[PDB]
């Protein structure tokens, strides 16, 4: 009854950041020490909380949101951050309690030539709230005059690929992102620490 | 990777109207936009149109605009190219091609290095 947190940390395919990805834990035993002892991470913060404390306590559900975005962005998944992704794909309320994970994922999510496959939300006429997930591709007025649906002078469609390619400098390489959600509801707590 | 498959070129006489398709198979989920392209003995391969597969806006060359629409359905993973106003200069091999890359600019597809290319369909169109 192991928590199969394999299944998203060494996913194969993860999300772009505009149409983020959320995994709901449940009913299961979650070894944190797996996480936090390991060596495979290049960012692992979390606020108000310590992986270390969370070994014998027990939740109603815990959320795993994975993505991708390049190095220069991981600043932004925290809280209280501004900037594209912040505001337009991912947010995270002013007093999230939980743990935000990146590594490096040069090796798999860049190919020579660049690698297109991975989207942000370049566009947006206000901020998201906290865990919102926008996937609308609603062409986006720039400019003084509606667009009625159509593409053309300041009227842009909302997502752009980004450019991964092996040389890129490390603040354009991708990153893979994992954020972790802790939630005790009206609920047996199903998601336990191994004390 | 896709594999792009063009159907119906033939010979048309000047005025009248033909449609070209292409069948997109493979990885048909990466598909950002779809572009027309055509190549005239001797001259080069020039742009013609551009669709993007969400939303269907399009982007004309201006040899083109007003007379040819692309037009593309999303079930059966076909671009399609309605030919009308058939005149000389319009005889050429018509090359259909496939990009996962996504610009927030439809204009960027006339120039983009595309992904995938389809055979091309000859196009010849009669005198008067
Ligand atoms: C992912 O797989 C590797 C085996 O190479 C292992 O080190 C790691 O513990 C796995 N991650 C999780 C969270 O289970």
């Amino acid at each position: 009854n192991l928590c199969p947190f394999g299944e998203v940390f060494n996913a194969t395919r993860f999300a772009s950041v505009y149409a983020w990805n959320r995994k709901r834990i449940s009913n299961c035993v979650a070894d944190y020490s797996v996480l936090y002892n390991s060596a495979s991470f290049s960012t692992f913060k979390c606020y108000g909380v310590s992986p270390t404390k969370l070994n014998d306590l027990c939740f109603t559900n815990v959320y795993a949101d994975s993505f991708v975005i390049r190095g220069d962005e991981v600043r932004q998944i925290a809280p209280g951050q501004t900037g594209k992704i912040a505001d337009y794909n991912y947010k995270l309320p002013d007093d999230f309690t939980g743990c935000v994970i990146a590594w490096n994922s040069n090796n798999l999510d860049s190919k020579v030539g660049g690698n297109y496959n991975y989207l942000y939300r370049l566009f947006r006429k206000s901020n998201l709230k906290p865990f919102e997930r926008d996937i609308s591709t609603e062409i986006y007025q720039a400019g003084s005059t509606p667009c009625n649906g159509v593409e053309g002078f300041n009227c842009y469609f909302p997502l752009q690929s980004y450019g991964f390619q092996p040389t890129n400098g490390v603040g354009y390489q991708p990153y893979r992102v994992v954020v972790l959600s802790f939630e005790l509801l009206h609920a047996p707590a199903t998601v336990c620490g191994p004390k | 990777q896709v594999q792009l498959v063009e159907s119906g070129g033939g010979l048309m006489q000047a005025g009248g109207s033909l449609r070209l398709s292409c069948a997109v198979s493979g990885r048909t989920f990466s598909t950002a936009a779809m572009g027309w392209f055509r190549q005239a003995p001797g001259k080069e391969r020039e742009f013609v149109a551009a669709i993007r597969w969400s939303g269907g806006s399009a982007y004309y060359a201006d040899s083109v605009k007003g007379r040819f629409t692309i037009s593309r359905d999303k079930a059966k993973n076909t671009v399609y190219l309605q030919m009308n106003s058939l005149k000389y200069e319009d005889t050429a091999v018509y090359y259909c091609a496939q990009t996962h890359y996504v610009s927030y600019l439809l204009s960027d597809y006339a120039t983009w290095p595309y992904d995938y290319w389809g055979q091309g369909t000859q196009v010849t169109v009669s005198s008067k």
